């Protein structure tokens, strides 16, 4: 019975990503939102069927995306979605940030300006020398991939002494019969 | 039973048993042939076999090691014959429409319906 | 599949148990000899007690100071409940899924270096290939190795992995993605998450100044915008298999799985040639 | 990656593991701490991502340049002027198609209404969207 | 150990609760020769109460 007690006792919760049920309806107790007025906005605004929690979001919303981590840091805002990258860097930095599930909007960051300008044709040439000599990977060791404590080890949780602190005092009442059998010892020799 | 131990296990104890059997009558030597090794097999299966007790500490910590190694052995073998037949689920209960099986042809698995009938116009309209 | 760890058995409780049993042994030895002394116990007491806390498998001479037998009883307690919760609580720990911490990316230490590691890893790819050329110009070790590996196909590679020939193979994304979604075993992934090295697209070939290029990019970005690829992505460039592993459950347990036990095992001895000396030196007393 | 200088408007010159030093910028930062208060221009160490990525644009196609961080800080889309009667952009583009800054670098998603304002070039890094949470301390809840 | 082991596996069993079979069910005709009596209601004026 214990062991069935002690094994079934999962911790909670695992967010599955866009199809996560507390992600379906404005959730009032787990805090989770967006840096206000952002790209991930208008991407919501075309899909205005997360319009609910469109307006879940500034309610929490936040101004930048540094308050933001600094915010899942502590209590307040446990959840913020945001691109792979940053999140999973400051995830190796701290040691203590989890990605989702499956990533969803594989898309693009590239460079462009006003059409006045075919310096994006030498922008792709210079993507695509990078490409023939393995310079963004220079920049993924430097910055993106830099080792920086890769996280692992998902233990099912421990059991420690504390927890059963109470079994504990239970032999500190036996310390006390210390101090009351032992004058029933005499007692033994009293009644006859 | 040996679903959890293998007979490389079983030897490895089988033959550990006899060799801290082996030291413990030479600590006894020094200041119980039979019968120490006879103790020490029993205590493998945690039995009542063997009365005598150590006559040097040293004795002492050696069949109490012993001991100690001998139970942990047991309890790791019985929670993995646990582990081994609790996590053993039957297969497989179809949740219907969406059912990996159902996505694809399966040529293990035989489904059909009754020919020319309303679900194959029902199919017809999804094809 | 996946292996288990070999020190696991101590991942239940910390030293905090140690600690604990150690100076409730010694409280309980010496309360337990303060009560023979109001009625030749100092020295077998831990040898009773810890018997009584740990396994009755050795006859003890318990029957000493009948008062204290009560004592003896609740240690015994103690020794019902801790035993029952860590043959559950490691139980719990035994029932981990195949993790495989693959491989961190194509700049892996490991990969660079295979021969270092026993056996060493293989990989190789059909030549004549992008792929190659990059390799060729950028990693001359590497490309060299794949031609020591070379392939002439993409099913071989498959079967040569399904059977162990070889050790992984290098591609592209989609293939492999398509390739691996409708396995009958799933026994094959990539990992990266897109993590690869020179990060191209399908970018549609346009005549030289053509003018719908413009449009027609703002319109397959309306559709990169419209979230709409998940569904047909699933439909067609996917299979069945894309979802997640399982928690498959370990094959007949060998001793390395709990190699961490043997390792104390040699300790016992290193402790018993102490005690030799012990009773080589002896003589003193 | 932007950290104050000393009165000589420099800045530590830090290395990597192979002891290759990282690429510093002079970067032209206002004092945005908070809205109100001094908000002026003055000299920072510059170092990241982006700056390194415009050197090696620099070391290729031999540019000359300025840098320099926002004033809000913030991204920019159609929103209206102050409870006016338009909607216009602000931010990067915002002040981009005012002319203010000449090139853009920054990872800034492609969304419709910015390219069909201005288009733009290969996307030089892939990218997904994830949330994000600090995990949770495994325990296990029981009494005794 | 093989009994602590199976039984244990017959103890993780979930909630089933067997419900009423229907409307027409044995215990719901006669709730009161169970105790407790079985109570259901409703708003009354209604036209499953016709
Ligand atoms: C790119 O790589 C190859 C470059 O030559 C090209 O042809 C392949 O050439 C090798 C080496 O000559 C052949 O290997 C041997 O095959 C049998 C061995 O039994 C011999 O009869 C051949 O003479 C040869 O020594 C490959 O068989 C050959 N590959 C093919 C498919 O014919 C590859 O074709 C090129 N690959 C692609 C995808 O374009
Ligand atoms: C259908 O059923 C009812 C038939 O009369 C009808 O009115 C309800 O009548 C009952 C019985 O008179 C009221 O119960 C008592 O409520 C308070 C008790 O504190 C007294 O002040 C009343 O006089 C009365 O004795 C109900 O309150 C009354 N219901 C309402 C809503 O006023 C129901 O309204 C009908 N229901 C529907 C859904 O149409
Ligand atoms: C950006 O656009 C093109 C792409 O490189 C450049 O055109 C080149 O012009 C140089 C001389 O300036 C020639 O040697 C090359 O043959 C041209 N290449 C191509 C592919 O057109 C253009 O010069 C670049 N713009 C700037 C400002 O350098
Ligand atoms: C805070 C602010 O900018 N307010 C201005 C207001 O003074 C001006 O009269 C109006 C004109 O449309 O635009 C807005
Ligand atoms: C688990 O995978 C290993 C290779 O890692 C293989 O040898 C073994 O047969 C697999 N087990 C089962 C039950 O398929
Ligand atoms: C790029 O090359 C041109 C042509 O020689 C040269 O004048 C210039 O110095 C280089 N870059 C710039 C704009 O400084």
């Amino acid at each position: 019975n214990l062991a069935a007690f002690l094994v079934l006792d999962r911790p909670e919760e695992r967010i599955t990503g866009i199809n996560d049920p507390r992600l379906r309806n404005p959730s009032d107790k787990f805090i989770y939102a967006t840096v206000k007025q952002s790209s991930v906005d208008i991407y919501f605004r075309r899909q205005v069927e997360l319009s609910t929690m469109y307006r879940h979001m500034e309610k929490h919303n936040y101004e930048s995306a540094a308050e933001a981590i600094q915010a899942v840091r502590d209590n307040k805002l446990h959840a913020f979605i945001w691109d792979s990258a940053v999140l999973e860097f400051e995830a190796s930095q701290k040691c203590d940030l989890v990605t989702t599930g499956e990533l969803f909007f594989r898309s693009g960051f590239g460079i462009g300006m006003r059409k006045d300008s075919p310096w994006k044709q030498n922008v792709s040439l210079s993507i695509l020398k990078s490409h023939e000599n393995g310079f963004m990977e220079d920049l993924d060791k430097t910055w993106v991939r830099y080792q920086e404590c890769d996280s692992r080890s998902n233990a099912p949780a421990t059991l420690t002494f504390e927890n059963m602190a109470g079994v504990f005092m239970l032999v500190a009442g036996g310390i006390v019969a210390g101090i009351f059998l032992i004058f029933i010892e005499i007692a033994y020799k009293r009644h006859k | 039973f040996m679903q959890p131990f293998q007979s490389t296990l079983w030897l490895l104890v089988g033959l550990s048993v006899h060799v801290v059997a082996v030291m413990l009558y030479l600590l006894d030597r020094f200041s119980t042939l039979s019968s120490a090794m006879w103790f020490s097999w029993g205590v493998l299966l945690n039995s009542g076999i063997g009365e005598g007790a150590p006559r040097s500490f040293s004795a002492r910590i050696l069949g109490m090691v012993w001991a100690g190694f001998a139970m942990i052995i047991v309890a790791s073998y019985t929670a993995n014959l646990a582990a081994f037949l609790v996590l053993d689920r039957p297969e497989e209960r179809i949740t219907g429409i969406n059912d990996p099986r159902l996505r694809n042809p399966s040529d293990k698995f035989i489904y059909a319906t009754v020919k020319q009938s309303s679900v194959d116009i029902y199919f017809r309209r999804q094809v | 599949n996946g292996t288990v760890s070999p020190s696991a058995f101590l991942e239940p409780f910390s030293a905090d148990v140690w600690v604990m049993m150690f100076v409730m042994l010694l409280i309980v030895s010496a309360v337990a000899v303060f009560v023979f002394e109001y009625f030749f116990t100092i020295g077998k007491a831990i040898w009773l007690l810890w018997g009584l806390v740990f396994n009755n498998s050795v006859p003890v001479q318990n029957p000493k100071g009948t008062t204290s037998k009560i004592m003896v009883s609740v240690w015994a307690f103690f020794a019902v409940i801790f035993l029952a919760s860590y043959t559950a609580n490691l139980a719990a720990f035994m029932i981990q899924e195949e993790y495989v911490d693959q491989v961190s990316g194509l700049s892996d230490k490991k990969f660079q270096r295979p021969n270092d590691f026993s056996p060493p890893f293989r990989f190789g790819t059909v030549p004549n290939g992008s792929t190659e050329r990059n390799i060729r110009n950028n990693y001359a070790e590497m490309h060299a190795y794949m031609g020591k590996f070379n392939q002439r196909g993409v099913d071989d590679a498959l079967l040569s992995l399904k059977t162990g020939k070889l050790d992984a193979f290098i591609y592209d994304a989609a293939v492999l993605n398509y390739m691996a979604g409708r396995d009958e075993g799933c026994k094959l992934v990539t990992i990266g998450s897109g993590k690869v090295f020179a990060s191209t697209g399908y970018g549609i070939a346009i005549q030289k100044d053509s003018g719908w290029k413009r449009q027609v990019d703002l319109a397959i970005l309306q559709l990169f915008g419209d979230g709409e690829m998940e569904e047909l992505e699933a439909l067609w460039l996917t299979g069945i298999c894309h979802n997640e592993k399982n928690e498959v459950m370990s094959s007949q347990l060998d001793i390395d799985n709990m190699a961490g036990v043997f390792y104390m095992l040699g300790a016992a001895m290193a402790l018993s040639l102490i005690t030799f000396i012990c009773e080589h030196l002896f003589y003193w007393q | 990656y932007v950290k104050p200088t000393m009165s000589d408007g420099t800045c530590k010159e830090e290395f990597t593991v192979n002891g290759d030093p990282v690429k510093k910028v002079i970067c032209t930062g206002p004092n945005d701490t908070s809205p109100g208060s001094p908000r002026h221009t003055v000299p920072q160490c510059c170092y990241g991502f982006c700056i390194d990525l415009l050197i090696k644009l620099a070391r290729t196609m031999n540019f000359t340049y300025e840098v320099h961080l926002v004033a809000d800080g913030k991204f920019g889309t159609q929103e209206r002027v102050n409870n006016s009667n338009k909607k216009e952009w602000n931010g990067m583009m915002g002040e981009l198609l005012s002319g203010q800054a000449d090139m853009i670098v920054a990872p800034l998603t492609i969304n419709n209404e910015r390219a069909q304002y201005i288009e733009f070039s290969k996307p030089f890094k892939y990218q997904g969207l994830t949330i994000l949470v600090k995990k949770e301390i495994p325990r296990s809840t029981l009494d005794s």
